[PDB]
């Protein structure tokens, strides 16, 4: 989840954004 | 190009960065 894609690793700010409910 | 955030930082981010926010 955004934890490790986000934290463990870097993400680009679109990932994070994917990482939202929609 | 690239962010990294860990712990509170990154919930503060998912919050400003989500209109309907988030929930793991």
């Amino acid at each position: 989840g955004v934890v490790d894609s986000c934290c463990r690793n870097s993400c680009s700010f679109s990932t994070l954004r994917a990482y939202c409910d929609s | 190009n690239s962010l990294r955030a860990c712990g509170p930082a990154l919930m503060d981010m998912l919050r400003v960065a989500c209109p309907n926010g988030f929930n793991s």
